[PDB]
RNA sequence: CCAUAGGUUAAUGAGGCGAACCGGGGGAACUGAAACAUCUAAGUACCCCGAGGAAAAGAAAUCAACCGAGAUUCCCCCAG
RNA sequence: UUUUGUAUAAUGGGUCAGCGACUUAUAUUCUGUAGCAAGGUUAACCGAAUAGGGGAGCCGAAGGGAAACCGAGUCUUAACU
RNA sequence: AGGACCGAACCGACUAAUGUUGAAAAAUUAGCGGAUGACUUGUGGCUGGGGGUGAAAGGCCAAUCAAACCGGGAGAUAGCUGGUUCUCCCCGAAAGCUAUUUAGGUAGCGCCUCGUGAAUUCAUCUCCGGGGGUAGAGCACUGUUUCGGCAAAACCCGAUGCAAACUGCGAAUACCGGAGAAUGUUAUCACGGGAGACACACGGCGGGUGCUAACGUCCGUC
RNA sequence: GUUUAUUAAAAACACAGCACUGUGCAAACACGAAAGUGGACGUAUACGGUGUGACGCCUGCCCGGUGCCGGAAGGUUAAUUGAUGGGGUUAGCGCAAGCGAAGCUCUUGAUCGAAGCCCCGGUAAACGGCGGCCUAAGGUAGCGA
RNA sequence: GAACUCGCUGUGAAGAUGCAGUGUACCCGCGGCAAGACGGAAAGACCCCGUGAACCUUUACUAUAGCUUGACACUGAACAUGUUCUAACGUUGACCCGUAAUCCGGGUUGCGGACAGUGUCUGGUGGGUAGUUUGACUGGGGCGGUCUCCUCCUAAAGAGUAACGGAGGAGCACGAAGGUUGGCUAAUCCGGAGGUUAGUGCAAUGGCAUAAGCCAGCUUGACUGCGAGCGUGACGGCGCGAGCAGGUGCGAAAGCAGGUCAUAGUGAUCCGGUGGUUCUGAAUGGAAGGGCCAUC
RNA sequence: CCGCGAUGGUAGUGUGGGGUCUCCCCAUGCGAGAGUAGG
């Protein structure tokens, strides 16, 4: 009665902290907002976080909930 | 059970969109203002057969 | 004797200036209502044959 | 009934053989398609008839494109 | 020889001598090499001619577009940042 | 009289032994059945291959029969098996992924080789920037569990454990990026010519399966 | 009696007998592109096909399925025929947009239309079937580890 | 294959004359026996595999001989919308002649007669005959199960990762359940406590209060052309995306909107259909057909 | 900006080596979680 599975979705972090990225570059693929969009980062319809400017990726923990945000520090 | 329909431009261009409809629940004709790229204006589009 | 062109390949590929091949994208013949306009728009322009496939296309089109 | 069929004789010709080529009457399948039926192999193999030193074809109810060509046959291109 | 692996009790060979398996034609691409070079090269054929003639053609010097068409651009689009 | 009876010739072929590189590619020996009949035999004739003939066994059709023999199509096809012949020098795999009427075949990619081009391109270490949810741990959560207390035995509280599909915690390593030196025959990447390979095996470590059975089986990694 | 020439001789095949069924003679049927020939120089007490297998006592129920036989009202239905509509072309008409006769032409397919099938019956010595509320009908006689 | 061809216990492609260790054994015949040389013989017949074969079966597929239907032809004449007629045609009735002939032909005559029969076309029937198909995975094959897509775990804290491993889902729904602006906050227990323990259109996981949960008003951005850059794939492909142009909705405006909390809800190419179209149009003008765009 | 916590020990673990090898130990490096003092 078992024997089924789905294709692996290649989620996860594509660009880690301090990496130089071009605008448009995908930083994380995820299901929901496990990471949140900080400065110069957009959030796509499938919760993909992507760079809206050229610069370096920065992960940070901010807010009252203590949420993982991703920003781009512009070069 | 949802059936494919055309939405046909009222501008007389022959431009159409396609969508689906549940004709059992919603037998009345779908009418929407949509962009007609031929005349390059938003005009009324009205349901027709696919 | 002369090599014969694979005539089905000649109807689907055209050789470009630097010797690549252009083709029409798959998935824009039918079952179009369910496809997003964005997806269909991106399938309209012709594309280049990929590196992996060039060997197969060249074999089929010796007089390209 | 006239006749015609039929009968006898005479003259002239034919008959059979032969390797290929040639025109015609018929005409496979294996095989390929990675199976298979459309399709392919192929109008091939093979069978049959007929001919000649060659045969067949041949003097436009042909092409062309508004300019023109000028029977048929064969070769090189056009072009995989 | 075949195999993950064979002294293998897996295969093949009694021995010797002789013969016995990547060829040939045409097309196409790449490499080497030679000629000529924005050109290169001729086919059939003619020629007693490996000569010489024959440039019909073929490839190249421009591309883009399904195409008309435009052309160092062109296509896309009403039009391109 | 008789598809009557016993029994030679004649026609058969039930049993046994022998023989089995035989005396014989079906016999010999001892026994056995029919023996006036739907009998047996000589000579000649007729039926021809998807055809004949068959008191029917797919039997027989010249020691050949679920489609004769001979010649031809013909070198059918063979993703299968076998075999593949002189010498030296340099490099040197794979037995994986994806797809496949695919699974012992094949294709693209990965890995080999040759050529060409190109960056401090690549590797090791050190330092720096990163995301982790594994090991371990824990029990707030999702389940499971025992004891006591409390009390509508629920709930709640204290105490004790357990978890691949539990996480209010959380390593080592590994991986991505940056910087720096030393070292390394560019070890790197791209493009092009030529491949082979896509049956793997055992051992260590982490696991699923099996019985923490298998020289078992299926992954990861060396 | 017959049989697997060469591992099977038998309970297998055949058989007289039985039944069903076809066949009116240029028979059915078979061999044959055909002409013809066999059937048969026979003629239904004959000939072919099928099953059963001397003889004795017998051979029950089911026609729903499949076949065969009969029916022929109705439905459906071929070639054929080409009504009707729609289009192409262009003599014209239009200042232009367009419209557009005749002819030719592309398409559409009214009407006509047999057997078959559906349909209505029959038929089991046709192929077959023969119960634990259900079926076409529920296995009779005889026999039975 | 070559042999100078012992036993044993181990080892080992896992049952050893040939390896290890060890024991035994002077060299060579002859008659005997068959335990071993996985002895000889035959490229296992069983079993599986090959997109091998043959022949056989049938309500497998596609054909087809035969049988059968009708139309037209050979094929005609009188009214009926009935039959009759003779002249085509048939005769495997009789007689005559060619003729020494149960063939054949001709003649005469009778019978039948536009029927029968044959050709072309056509519906039916058609294992009588023919060509073929009849999947793969698989702890042998078969039987059963499975085959594409989504979620979790296995999965070793980046990605990926197998088994006929462990568990569940999908093949949609929705003109609002989409867009925007404003407003609102649950389960459960007894107004209060509690704080998401609820909710999500549907599995599971990760998300969601700024709520993505929930209500109302106004709406059609479930827009058209494009797209820096990036993710993921052998490839075909699939995904995310600021921003630009045009035109739009909501809001006061900033802004937001290129469908839906996200991840399933799917099908290449061919062939053809429909609409559109500054394309093509085999002498020329058209047309047909083709192309392109949208779509089935 | 976003409401705890040493020290020590213990668990685990990279590399190398070892055993009585379903599990451990040694050398070296890294070193939790829980809890304790305390804040
Ligand atoms: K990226
Ligand atoms: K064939
Ligand atoms: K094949
Ligand atoms: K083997
Ligand atoms: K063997
Ligand atoms: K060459
Ligand atoms: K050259
Ligand atoms: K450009
Ligand atoms: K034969
Ligand atoms: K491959
Ligand atoms: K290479
Ligand atoms: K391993
Ligand atoms: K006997
Ligand atoms: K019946
Ligand atoms: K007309
Ligand atoms: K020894
Ligand atoms: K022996
Ligand atoms: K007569
Ligand atoms: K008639
Ligand atoms: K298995
Ligand atoms: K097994
Ligand atoms: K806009
Ligand atoms: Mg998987
Ligand atoms: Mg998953
Ligand atoms: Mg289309
Ligand atoms: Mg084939
Ligand atoms: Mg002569
Ligand atoms: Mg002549
Ligand atoms: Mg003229
Ligand atoms: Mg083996
Ligand atoms: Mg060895
Ligand atoms: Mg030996
Ligand atoms: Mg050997
Ligand atoms: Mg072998
Ligand atoms: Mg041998
Ligand atoms: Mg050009
Ligand atoms: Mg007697
Ligand atoms: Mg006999
Ligand atoms: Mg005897
Ligand atoms: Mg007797
Ligand atoms: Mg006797
Ligand atoms: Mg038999
Ligand atoms: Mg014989
Ligand atoms: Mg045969
Ligand atoms: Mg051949
Ligand atoms: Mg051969
Ligand atoms: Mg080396
Ligand atoms: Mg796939
Ligand atoms: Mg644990
Ligand atoms: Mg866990
Ligand atoms: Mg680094
Ligand atoms: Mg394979
Ligand atoms: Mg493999
Ligand atoms: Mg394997
Ligand atoms: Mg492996
Ligand atoms: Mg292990
Ligand atoms: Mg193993
Ligand atoms: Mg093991
Ligand atoms: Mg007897
Ligand atoms: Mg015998
Ligand atoms: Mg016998
Ligand atoms: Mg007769
Ligand atoms: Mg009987
Ligand atoms: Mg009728
Ligand atoms: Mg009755
Ligand atoms: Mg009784
Ligand atoms: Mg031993
Ligand atoms: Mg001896
Ligand atoms: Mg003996
Ligand atoms: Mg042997
Ligand atoms: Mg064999
Ligand atoms: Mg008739
Ligand atoms: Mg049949
Ligand atoms: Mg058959
Ligand atoms: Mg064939
Ligand atoms: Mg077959
Ligand atoms: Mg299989
Ligand atoms: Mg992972
Ligand atoms: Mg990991
Ligand atoms: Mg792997
Ligand atoms: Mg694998
Ligand atoms: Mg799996
Ligand atoms: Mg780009
Ligand atoms: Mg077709
Ligand atoms: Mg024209
Ligand atoms: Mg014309
Ligand atoms: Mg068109
Ligand atoms: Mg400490
Ligand atoms: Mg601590």
């Amino acid at each position: 009665r078992n024997g089924r599975d789905s294709e692996a979705k290649r989620l996860g972090v594509k660009r880690f902290g301090g990496e130089s990225v071009l605008a448009g570059s995908i930083i994380v693929r995820q299901r929901g907002t496990k990471f949140h969009a900080g400065a110069n980062v957009g959030c796509g319809r499938d919760h993909t976080l992507f760079a809206k400017a050229d610069g370096k990726v920065k992960f940070e923990v901010k807010g009252p909930k203590n949420r993982k945000f991703i920003s781009i520090e512009a070069e | 059970i949802r059936e494919k329909i055309k939405l046909v431009s009222s501008a007389g261009t022959g431009h159409f969109y396609t969508t689906t409809k549940n004709k059992r629940t919603k037998p009345e004709k779908l009418e929407l203002k949509k962009f007609d790229p031929v005349v390059r204006q938003h005009v009324i589009y009205k349901e027709a057969k696919i | 004797p002369k090599i014969k062109t694979v005539r089905g390949a000649a109807k689907r590929f055209k050789k470009t200036g630097k010797g690549g091949f252009k083709h029409k994208h798959a998935n824009l013949r039918h079952i179009l209502t369910k496809k997003a306009t964005k997806r269909k728009r991106h399938l309209r322009p012709k594309a280049m044959v990929s590196k992996g496939d060039l060997g197969l296309v060249i074999a089929c089109l010796p007089y390209a």
